DNA sequence: CGTGCATAGTCATTCATG
DNA sequence: CATGAATGACTATGCACG
């Protein structure tokens, strides 16, 4: 079940798609509930791409909160669908599944500039007076240890509190989001066949041929 | 083999011994340190694995645990759960964990999973604690008589009544109304000081509860009837505001602001009331809550009635005292407290003076070998065993057993310092050390002084204004 | 302020990241400690909380929560769970954890809950950690930069091919067979000696898979491919009995005794063959299924066919080298074990070495003094500060830094003891450690040799026979 | 779902009642499957004493795989009803709570002497040579702790699958050397008083009842 | 379908009291 | 039906593969 913003208006009123409960909690907490609405998914979503799908509550849910349905059509329900998972990396990989599930069914939200993704830090590092820095992944960690320590590390959103949430990865002032936009039909599909597919044969050539395990 | 027994006589074997446990070991408060058994265990064992205020936070799960593996046969839900109350500063009133992350909130949302959240001890917790590690307070096993684990708190402040504690057991349950650390104390040391007092006097000290969330609490007589006896029943009204619309900025005690909202708005649907016209728009810091004939004062009497805007407190004030259930007023909480921090005092002192004795014993030690050096090094090396050594030093210079561990360990950048003056210094700060402590000690008077002392002390430093108020 | 992304990038992004993480840090082994990451952090936690087979056992929540806390940012129940199947005879060969409690079985029932069970390092798991606290392994940091984690294994015996392991990510799933620890180690030795070996003669050695839970394997063609490859199909058949009656005590890796019972009878009552007649009787120590017209051979023949009485099991051998996904064969799994162990024993050997060199030189030292002792405690005496002491050495005696620390912090019966002769035979055995040691360093049959005795030393110690048989 | 014995013999069979899943997982595994049959419960039991009864999953299914009914009607199914919880206190609560179901309802069985408790150890303590001792409760456990002097271990079962299945049988279940407890009634008045109170609705009582007679020494 | 690591949840029951 | 410590459990998902 969702929590849903006070005004009800499909021009400037956000849906906040969120790992789990816990999670959910701190979202709820720090957020504009003006025009921030959020709503919890139990963990890993169905692969769309692999009557088993509109049978999953989790799917089913996601469809009445949002309105337009699966077909489609458009304006509710909000002017933004934003995807905000654990920084970690099953957080990717839901990133992952809950995209080629609006690429799958829902296309045009996606195709329109409707679906984006929230980029909430990974690690927290810190040295009355306070320097403190965000990292979003390794890499990053290197260059922010070199300059600064103490360093903190969301193993989930829960564990961040409301003023961090808000202040660097809610909040429109400072936020950063993305914009998942499509520029190929032709491209997509062929990528998501592949990597969400259900052959796996090429899967694992896209990983031989395009993972760097250094 | 089979042993015959009754319904009637293993029935109340076994009910007897659940009855006690739960009673005991896990619901009730002992009078003491405020503290039901959970709530003790996560303290004593955060603290152990110095878990502090001051120092960095800690993966809760590791937390969680530890207590379980040591301390806390059960579930770890159980631990957790308590442990994220500790947590909750809008139901504790001076809190003894804090958390960082989610932990729930007023609108009832759930805390976390331990897996995510992490935790330290408080400020004050620590006061709790103090001189917990020089044998102040009755220690007992584990389960595993594996470690030895307190058996309450020394408790620097009067934990019970500051926090409140609620509270469900068999035969008995209790509910306990937090109050202000500051007003608290007053009253305390005033009992230190007249022990003959009457309610009415320590009322003027300990007024009545003060809730964490604030709100506005109105029954003065029904108050003294709980201190006095241990029971009563108050009337607590959310805090209005009138703006040109109903502003409510404070609700009662162990009151759900989600559903109380919903409540309020079903008042309107249902139509129920006139003018009823209703929003929540809280946020991280600050509660707001937003309510044509504008019957204004018969919507708002009306919703007091009709909702938990105003709800009643009940007191039922139930503590473990002497190893049983017992329903006390302020009096027999304050008086029993502060003879606590009496064995709590001495005993501290005891062990205190048992250790100046023994470094002052050795001190006098040193400052004779800094007389003999040059002849007892000589003799250290003449001898054969670090033993022999030893027991050469008992039979010639006849020091003592632990004089001489003392004088044959000494490293030797320590013979770099040969300067009786230092020594000496110190032996004058152990003599005036133990005299003053052997004082406590025998000195009664002396010794609630310095009860009186310390809770001025804490009171100071974790003295805070009243939240909620009095009609 | 919004990036724009495609969705094709974003989708290539975040799988890709997905996907190596999966590969590496979750599902598949290394091949040279044959381990996934939560077992070798279960492993390394419990050794570093000293859990360990000769001493007493250890409540397995608290492990869990300190391996949750210190190294594995995940579910308690993931760790859990893996910590059990590792305390889990039928499906381990050589097990590397011992629990106390209910554990599941064969029929396979759950098991206890971590809050019931207790659980130690087993003792040939010591084996795995052996040598670690010497340097001799890769250490990260762990999610908290807070403490530092090996990313495999000293690893005294061949772990991989010994319990197996499977086996599931992105791209990539494997299934290793349990090998038997004398076997395996066997062709171990014999590569290290002829390097450039065939498989034919390897499998004179390790002649196929050694499942815990016996049973009959037949198809050395296709082993043989497995072993090559990476890749192949066996069968395997329950072992037989017939009484005069049908007599199964032993049943297929990774089958379900249970149900595997249950799909028997179905075959009864859907009366699906002739003579069909089936009773389960097993109790603690022993597997014991029990099963007119004795078309006997025809109901055996049936049953293998139509269930799982007789299976086939599958080789999909795949293990992490150089950071990354590979099928391989025996070949590349031995070799690379090997040159592991190669690094192993030669960093022990440089940790080791260094460490003698320092005790030798400060050993010289104290030598050096025994001789000057007079005139050096005078020397400390007459100094000012315990540094003062030190630096007035170095400046006199020309002794070193380390030497002075050394001689200033030597206690004082230690002059107890002023023998030239002792310090000398410790020298001695220092300067014949140490050149033995930079042989290995730089003698690279020397080492080999070290290495054939270290696994001989192993295989005699935790050698078992066989107990599947090859048909 | 119960694990039921091989023969199906009302004779001399018999049902153990467990406090849970893990608890009965260690039961399933050191037992005689020829006669012993066993069903796990998920912790605390309906207070019958206190409609809501047959629609708890937990009571129906007591009674579907025990045969008679609640009325009753006996011999099915076993002659005997075993409950064996957890040694410690919440485990006597469990008892508690059974034991006042069979006296509501299945009163004969109860009557008849097919009732029973069984005892299994709380404290393992221990000193190629071992010695070692069980114990019940903390009485027992100074004695124990007095006998085996220094050098000791001590292992407290925070429920039954904590202990094996060796132990479990050896000391617990195995009837030539395990000792179990038979409940019978020899009132009915003493007994509906003292279940009315103790576990009855009106509390008022039951206070006065622990506060006379629960040493709280 | 199960297998093994992961993601994230939920349900029954007791006990006193308004 | 909450409230706070307890007893004891369950469910949906991905991923490769036979
Ligand atoms: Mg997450
Ligand atoms: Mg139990």
């Amino acid at each position: 079940k969702l929590t849903p913003a006070q005004s009800k208006n499909p021009a400037k009123n956000e849906l906040y798609l969120v790992e789990g409960d816990s999670a959910g909690g701190s979202a709820k907490q720090g957020r504009d509930r003006k025009f921030q609405a959020i709503l919890p998914l139990r963990g890993k979503v169905i692969n769309t791409a692999k009557a088993d799908i509109l049978k999953n509550e989790e799917i089913n849910t996601m469809i009445y909160t949002i309105g337009a349905g699966v077909d489609f059509s458009i304006e509710a329900n909000y002017d933004k669908i934003i995807i905000m998972t654990d920084a970690d990396t099953d957080g990717a990989h839901i990133q992952t599944l809950l995209l080629t599930f609006f690429y799958r069914y829902m296309r045009p939200l996606v195709e329109a500039g409707h679906v984006y993704i929230a980029l909430p830090p990974l690690y927290k590092m810190s040295k009355k007076k306070e320097e403190v820095a965000y990292a979003w992944t390794d890499g990053e960690l290197e260059e922010l240890r070199k300059q600064f320590a103490t360093l903190q590390r969301y193993k989930g959103l829960g564990e961040m509190n409301a003023d961090q949430l808000w202040e660097t990865t809610m909040n429109p002032e400072t936020r950063t989001l993305i914009r998942v936009t499509i520029e190929d039909l032709a491209r997509a599909e062929r990528r998501v066949n592949v990597l969400m597919g259900d052959k796996v044969e090429p899967r694992r050539k896209w990983i031989e041929d395009n993972v760097k395990f250094t | 083999n089979i042993q015959n027994m009754s319904l009637e006589d293993i029935m109340g074997e076994r009910f007897g011994r659940y009855s006690k446990y739960i009673i005991q070991d896990r619901a009730l408060p002992d009078i003491r340190d405020g503290l039901k058994p959970v709530q003790r265990r996560i303290l004593y064992s955060m603290n152990k694995d110095s878990n502090t205020f001051d120092k960095s936070y800690r993966k809760s799960a590791k937390s969680v645990g530890n207590i379980m593996g040591n301390f806390h046969p059960h579930g770890d839900s159980s631990i957790y759960d308590a442990m994220v109350r500790m947590s909750q500063n809008w139901k504790n009133r001076e809190i003894l964990v804090e958390m960082h992350g989610n932990n729930g909130s007023m609108d009832g949302d759930p805390p976390a999973a331990m897996r995510y959240t992490e935790a330290r001890l408080s400020e004050i917790a620590g006061y709790l604690l103090q001189d917990i590690e020089k044998k102040t307070v009755p220690f007992a096993w584990n389960f595993d008589d594996t470690e030895k684990e307190p058996t309450v708190l020394p408790a620097a402040f009067p934990n019970l009544l500051v926090n409140g504690s609620t509270g469900i057991s068999a035969g008995y349950a209790t509910d306990i109304p937090p109050h202000n650390l500051a007003e608290v104390i007053d009253a305390a040391v005033y009992m230190i000081d007249h022990p003959t007092a009457k309610i009415d006097k320590l009322m003027e000290f300990l007024p009545g509860p003060d809730f964490p969330t604030g709100a506005i609490i109105q029954g003065r007589d029904e108050i003294k009837k709980a201190y006095e006896t241990g029971k009563g029943r108050v009337v607590v009204r959310s805090k209005t505001e009138i703006e040109k619309q109903i502003v409510i900025t404070e609700i009662p005690y162990e009151i759900n602001k989600a559903n109380l909202v919903k409540k309020i708005d079903d008042v309107r649907v249902n139509n129920k009331v006139a003018g009823i016209a209703v929003r929540d728009e809280s946020d991280r810091d600050g509660l707001r809550i937003a309510i044509k004939d504008a019957n204004t004062e018969l919507v708002l009497n009306y919703l007091f009635k009709y909702t938990d805007l105003q709800i009643n407190y009940n007191f039922n004030m139930v503590a473990i005292d002497n190893f049983t259930p017992r329903q006390v007023g302020i009096v027999p909480i304050l008086s029993s407290y502060i003879a606590h921090r009496r064995e709590v005092i001495l005993a501290r002192s005891r062990f205190d003076k048992e250790k100046a004795e023994k470094r002052l014993h050795i001190v006098e030690g040193l400052i004779r070998v800094i007389s003999i050096l040059d002849e007892v090094i000589a003799l250290i090396r003449a001898s054969e065993n670090k033993a022999d050594a030893k027991e050469n030093l008992k039979v010639s210079y006849d020091f003592t057993e632990e004089q001489a561990e003392a004088i044959v360990t000494l490293q030797l950048y320590r013979l770099t310092n040969t300067d009786v003056v230092v020594l000496q210094e110190e032996e004058a700060e152990l003599r005036e050390k133990i005299a003053m402590l052997a004082a406590i000690i025998g000195d009664e008077r002396t010794m609630y002084n310095l009860m009186k002392k310390e809770l001025r002390e804490v009171k100071k430093k974790f003295a805070t204004p009243r939240l909620s108020s009095l009609e």
